């Protein structure tokens, strides 16, 4: 299987960054995490999100399959009540749906059930999430912003493959944590690059030399950017499989 | 339901109005990968209300029903019955515009519609373009995996055939093929295999030099369309024009 390579239309066109900024405003900002929820909690999510991420990491899915599943799941869990038991059926349906959209070889029902509820109950749960959201499943993922933000930042084009791999990875683990769920996709992403550029010492400027321009680019204050970096790096650091 | 308009795509009326709608009763791993993709994109972009992309109205569920806006006819029926000498001069310039417009739309939202064919392209009574069937369509992130099977044989861009990785220029290929078919009311390239098809093509565009590798009036066109059509069928896909760059090209400046 061959991979999508640079496309000026899709990554260097300045109105792609613009339109991302826009459709970012089509996912209404969550008041608080899982407000509509009486039983399960944020604690129950960091876990399930952790399994889900692993399930996405272990089966080598495209980097943008886990952000979408997290997005779907939260959204579904505004418009429906879920138990502490079903909570795993649910998150396994989200990966089922999210894979079908953002990845060429989907997770199957077998792989999702053989390791976890029946092959029918899960399908019916794909249904339930499909209805509840009225099939409006896609979304703007923190991942969608990496390359347009790299172009915007005049980062030398040939550093993109490594930075994409590093940062998309740092991003996806953060997304497991609660306090990252409130931040806006563009910002979560900006943190990703900075958290990463800092670490790897990639032949860029040092990361603080991208703060005043990421401010400009995303239209936030040079303080919101710093906090979003810190928050993200921290959420990365908070990753623990022994939580399972 | 009344009379099928697609191989399964129906045609019926509604309890609200007896207005015209298209029904797509999709026969159901859970829900088919493709329809989930199709709908997901259409609802993602719908509030932008672009002139050139069919609207979707509902879904419901064993069997599944997918409900759209109705269009007079597909460009296939159009070209197959438009009074001689076929589509007029400027109607042609015009639909090329709307096509490249609804496709400048799409790509700017990081979407690729890789199933561009006159079977799929729609034409309202007022002569407006409505792009349809978004089964093979999806958001292009970077370093993402790809199947090796998009577009019906005749409209498939080279590099796809060459089993290379594709992108947006896949859309522009079919465009500068539908650009072609429009003038000469019959498919420009009619192969039988991935290799025949790459031949029918390669014995026209000619032999791409060592750098581009991984008469045209010959086949009634303006001097200007014939730079556009060459721009949309330049072998190298990093050389193929972009729908944005094309919308601005000189063939278009005289227009409604
Ligand atoms: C969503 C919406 C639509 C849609 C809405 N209207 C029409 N109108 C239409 C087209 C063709 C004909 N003719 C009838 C006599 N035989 C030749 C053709 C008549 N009406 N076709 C639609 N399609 C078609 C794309 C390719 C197959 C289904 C859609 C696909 N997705």
């Amino acid at each position: 299987l061959n991979r999508a390579k640079i496309d000026s239309t899709t990554m260097k066109d300045p109105r792609v960054l613009n339109n991302l900024k826009l459709r970012e405003l089509l996912l209404p900002k969550f008041t608080s995490l899982w407000e509509i929820q009486t039983e399960v909690t944020v604690d129950n999510r960091t876990i399930l999100l952790t399994w889900m991420h692993l399930l996405c990491e272990s089966f080598e899915l495209d980097k943008s399959v886990f952000p979408l599943s997290v997005s779907i799941l939260d959204r579904y869990l505004c418009k429906k009540q879920g138990t502490k038991k079903t909570l795993q059926k649910i998150g396994a349906a989200c990966v089922l749906i999210g894979s079908k959209i953002r990845t060429v070889k989907p997770m199957t029902v077998s792989k999702l059930t053989y390791l976890s509820f029946t092959n029918l109950e899960l399908i019916n749960q794909e249904k339930d999430i499909l209805e509840a959201l009225k099939w409006d499943t896609e979304a703007v993922l923190a991942t969608d912003f990496l390359i347009p933000l790299c172009n915007a930042l005049k980062i030398p084009e040939d550093l993109w493959p490594q930075l994409y791999e590093a940062a998309s990875t740092t991003i996806c683990k953060a997304l497991i944590q609660p306090n990252i769920a409130l931040l806006s996709p563009g910002l979560i992403c900006a943190g990703g690059l900075l958290t990463t550029i800092e670490t790897d010492n990639t032949n860029c400027r040092p990361w603080t030399c991208y703060l005043e321009d990421l401010s400009s680019i995303l239209n936030f204050s040079t303080n919101t950017v710093r906090t979003v970096k810190d928050q993200v790096s921290e959420a990365f650091s908070l990753y623990d499989l022994e939580i399972l | 339901c009344v009379a099928e308009i697609g191989e399964k795509v129906f045609k019926a009326r509604d309890l609200k109005n007896g207005r015209f709608v298209a029904l797509k009763r999709v026969r159901v791993e859970g829900m088919p990968l493709s329809t989930i993709r199709e709908v997901a994109v259409l609802r993602h972009l719908e509030t932008f209300e672009h002139p050139n992309v069919v609207r979707l109205f509902d879904v419901c569920t064993t069997k599944l029903t997918l409900v759209f806006e109705h269009v007079d006819q597909d460009l296939t029926t159009y070209l197959d019955k438009v009074p001689e000498p076929g589509v007029p001069t400027e109607t042609i310039k015009d639909m090329m515009f709307q096509l490249l417009r609804g496709l400048d739309f799409l790509h700017s939202h990081r979407v690729v519609h890789r199933d561009l064919k006159p079977q799929n392209i729609l034409v309202t009574s007022s002569g407006q373009i409505k792009l349809a069937d978004f089964g093979l369509a999806r958001i292009y992130s970077f370093q993402m995996a790809l199947t090796s099977v998009v577009v019906t044989l005749w409209y498939r861009a080279p590099e796809v055939l060459l089993q290379s990785s594709y992108a947006t220029p896949v859309d522009l290929w079919s465009v500068g093929c539908i650009f072609a078919e429009m003038f000469r009311r019959k498919p420009l390239f009619r192969g039988s295999s991935d290799v025949d098809q790459l031949g029918k093509i390669l014995d026209v565009i000619g032999l791409p030099g060592e750098e581009d590798w991984p008469p045209i009036e010959k086949f009634d066109i303006d001097e200007l369309g014939k730079d556009l059509l060459l721009k949309c069928l330049t072998f190298n896909p990093a050389k193929r024009i972009s729908a944005y760059s094309a919308l601005s090209h000189p063939y278009f400046q005289d227009l409604e």
